[PDB]
DNA sequence: GCATGTGTTCTAATTAGAACGCATG
DNA sequence: GCATGTGTTCTAATTAGAACGCATG
């Protein structure tokens, strides 16, 4: 189980990379408007690709991140004969409205899963081929309280405790420590 | 050798089925022509003028990658997404990412699905059209989502109207110099009904809006008829675009309902030049 | 000695139906002079016949000297407005007021155009109007033209009822009608592709749209994609026997076109009545 | 056109429509008082051969009913019906005797009712006055009527009289005098 | 018998032209 | 400099909907 090469886009995942168990060998892109295939390709082969919408409060269209995430993920996919397991996920700061919601799921051929932080508190919708986030049922929540969570949270912050908890089951594939 | 096979076409945002009309005018055989469209006026035109050959599949966001695999393989994928939220003529343009602009990504999405998997060197062609009066960034974003840069072809070189349009795609020779021919009506006079005098040789770009027919800032009626000036009739706009006369004379459509359809469509002679190289790849008459 | 091309005067020409059938019968036309005032009417005839028609404006401005100058005429045809004669109008002003009196302009010009006594030169005339008129208005018109009319309903040669009276002297004017192999007698043969007809024939098409709606409960004539629809004007042109897209000129709406169609003649009816004229004049 | 000596002039044969004029023909002697004149007033069913077998006619006269209420037909009806039977009585080209006709309006026809009259009789009318006692409009091929230039009268002046008999003879029998020279006079 | 009809005059639906408004080449 | 445009909102002016009608076969 060799190490992991993973593209992070829009979010520097260097905060919880080390903590979960995974010079450096991570690539992180900021403004992808000038990225092409050759750029992603020369950046070495990867085994997961992560994209994130910015936390609420701050900038530019919320679906801009999804589309730009979609085009880079296709750039980073391997040949269907490659064996090394390939993974990916976009994650949602509950920023996308109902219209942007269906676009994201139609473009990734999967409906999201909404994680809770109730001890409610915070929540995030996330699409990913990881077979464990679809496997793992978390406490069921609403969109009413989720829509009641946005207007309050906006009036004033990446909650990656939920994210670390999310992409934890990705270590069966790569070395720990 | 193996014999050339009829063409299989997926057309997104089909409109008044200009693509099929051009394929037929070139003798190219078409086994299936799958159109995605929502405007009932547009579907009526295509249903009537092509006698129901077209398989209409509705909203393009209803088309899934499963469907592309089942209805395929496709040899040609063509589309022209709405530009009401894209071209700088609309002060309230909502941009590429909201409104009707984001519909372009459905084309980018379905194009990816119909592409042959790696290891399949079968001929595969695609074309995407939109205006040039778009923002600089939305032009580059589209070019970066399609991974190619556009060619601008002005219908002015083959018709009686200006129409600077961008064309993305891989059609053979789709950058070769456009040349006029016998069949192209370069002069406005050759598109008028009898007894009407053309004032100019070319007309500025024709949109859905009525008074895009008067030239200049000063409202120049382009035609004299009897003792009065006049605007272009519906029949004559069809001729300026290169359609058959009365193509859009369906379903009691007003002359404005017809100008909506024409104003959004393609210049037929331009599409004819872009499609003409396909004659050497698929069965003809 | 040799057959000579025909010289025609058409009063209340409308959309030049009379020229349409003289052309489709191979009859060569020397001149076709039309009196008409509707500019939509004139535009159809101007476009659809390439400026062949000599337009002369209001019929009440046609003098005898004009008829002598423009003539001689071998054929005189017309159908004057019936909107003051048709009982369908509750406010009909009659034959002697409104536009009913426009019939006498026809009777006037027909008299002016008749050849002098002893002039055996062939000369034909035809006058059409509606059957749903007053019995006294019918009596007076036949008295003023000195001949009784023949009733012909276009349903025998088309997919539409259209009972009309025809005054005239053309050969065979009351020989019976036989549907030619060319005639479209069913509403289905006039529809555009993908549409199915709820009826075999339709009632008389007037200028108001709701004429297409049939029965006494008011019923659409066509089903398309499980749902019902009215006729399209191109279908209406086919129902009348006109070429399809004949009236598609001058940005006219479908109601503007139905206005022109609703006042016209059924083409096959006129084609039959004009058939024997092929022997009297040069035919190419 | 060209007159004829008195021994050749024979008694006129007249058709009077809408208005009897016999008692207007005795006072100037166009007839014999011992009863050659035909007069119909309801001419709706009058066919042509009816007129022909009514004897050949020399003067066909019609007039709109005077100002009142006996006008049952519409005013223009009298002009068209007159024009209709006029053509019926018109003789052949080589007309041996002279043929005359006249139509008279007693201020009943409106502005557009007069133009169709002048359009159908192919000349503008003449206003014959009895100056402002009365006036009538006259259409006819009598050369003396359209030549002798009468007293001028205004349209506002004719509207008032037409409206004064509304709100409420010999010196206008000047229309028939020039036909003594064409037909026998009776003492 | 009674429904049919080369049409009117009324209501609400478009038509419509004008009025914006400025990046971009 | 400059104007050219796969458009939208609008408000006045038109156009396109539903009832009234009743001789006459
Ligand atoms: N969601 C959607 N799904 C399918 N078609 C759509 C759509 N939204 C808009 N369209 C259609 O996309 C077209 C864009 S204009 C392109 C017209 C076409 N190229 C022609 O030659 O006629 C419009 O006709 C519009 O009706
Ligand atoms: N005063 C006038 N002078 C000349 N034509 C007139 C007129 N008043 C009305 N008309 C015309 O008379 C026509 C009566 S409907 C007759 C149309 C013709 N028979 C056809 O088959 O098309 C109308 O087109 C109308 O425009």
């Amino acid at each position: 189980r060799q190490p992991v090469r993973v593209l992070s886009l829009f979010e520097d995942i260097k905060k919880e990379l080390t903590s979960l168990g995974f010079p450096g060998q991570l690539k992180h892109v900021v403004d992808v408007t000038d990225t092409v295939r050759k750029d992603v390709e020369e950046w070495g082969p990867f085994d997961l690709v992560y994209g994130a919408t910015p936390p609420l409060g701050h900038d530019r269209p919320p679906s801009w991140y999804l589309f730009q995430f979609h085009r880079l993920l296709q750039y980073a996919r391997p040949k269907p004969g490659s064996p090394r397991p390939f993974f990916w996920m976009f994650v949602d700061n509950l920023v996308l409205n109902k219209e942007d919601l269906d676009v994201a799921s139609r473009f990734l051929e999967m409906e999201p899963v909404t994680i809770p932080d109730v001890h409610l508190q915070n929540a995030v919708r996330v699409w990913s081929n990881i077979p464990a986030i679809r496997s793992r049922h978390w406490a069921l929540v609403s969109e009413e309280e989720l829509s009641l969570l946005a207007q309050n949270k906006q009036s004033s912050k990446w909650p990656t405790k939920l994210v670390k908890n999310c992409f934890l089951p990705l270590r069966e594939y790569f070395k720990y420590f | 050798a193996e014999k050339r096979k009829p063409i299989r076409v997926l057309s997104l945002f089909d409109g008044i089925a200009t693509g099929l009309l051009v394929l037929k005018d070139l003798g190219i055989q078409v086994d299936r022509y799958i159109a995605s469209e929502v405007c009932e006026d547009s579907i009526t035109v295509g249903m009537v003028r092509h006698q129901g050959k077209i398989m209409y599949v509705g909203d393009v966001r209803s088309v899934t990658q499963k469907h592309i695999q089942e209805w395929g393989p496709f040899d040609l994928v063509i589309g022209g997404s709405p530009c009401n939220d894209l071209s700088i003529v609309n002060p309230a343009r909502k941009g590429l990412y909201e409104g009707t602009g984001r519909l372009f990504f459905e084309f980018y999405r379905l194009l990816h699905d119909a592409r042959p998997k790696e290891g399949d060197d079968r001929p595969f062609f695609w074309l995407f059209e939109n205006v040039v009066a778009m923002g600089v960034s939305d032009k580059r974003d589209i070019s970066r989502f399609l991974e190619s840069n556009p060619v601008m072809i002005d219908a002015k070189e083959v018709s009686a109207a200006h129409r600077a349009r961008y064309f993305w795609g891989n059609l053979p020779g789709m950058n070769r110099p456009l040349a006029s021919t016998v069949n192209d009506k370069l002069e406005l006079q050759e598109c008028l009904e009898h007894g009407r005098i053309a004032k100019f040789s070319k007309v500025r770009t024709i949109t859905t809006r009525s008074n895009s027919i008067k030239q200049g800032k000063d409202q120049h009626f382009p035609v004299f008829m009897n003792e009065k000036e006049d605007i272009l009739w519906c029949t004559e706009m069809e001729r300026v675009f290169g359609f058959p006369v009365h193509y859009t004379d369906v379903s009691n459509m007003s002359h404005l309902a017809r100008q909506r359809l024409l104003g959004r469509s393609w210049s037929v002679p331009v599409i004819r030049h872009l499609f003409a190289p396909l004659k050497e790849y698929f069965a003809c008459v």
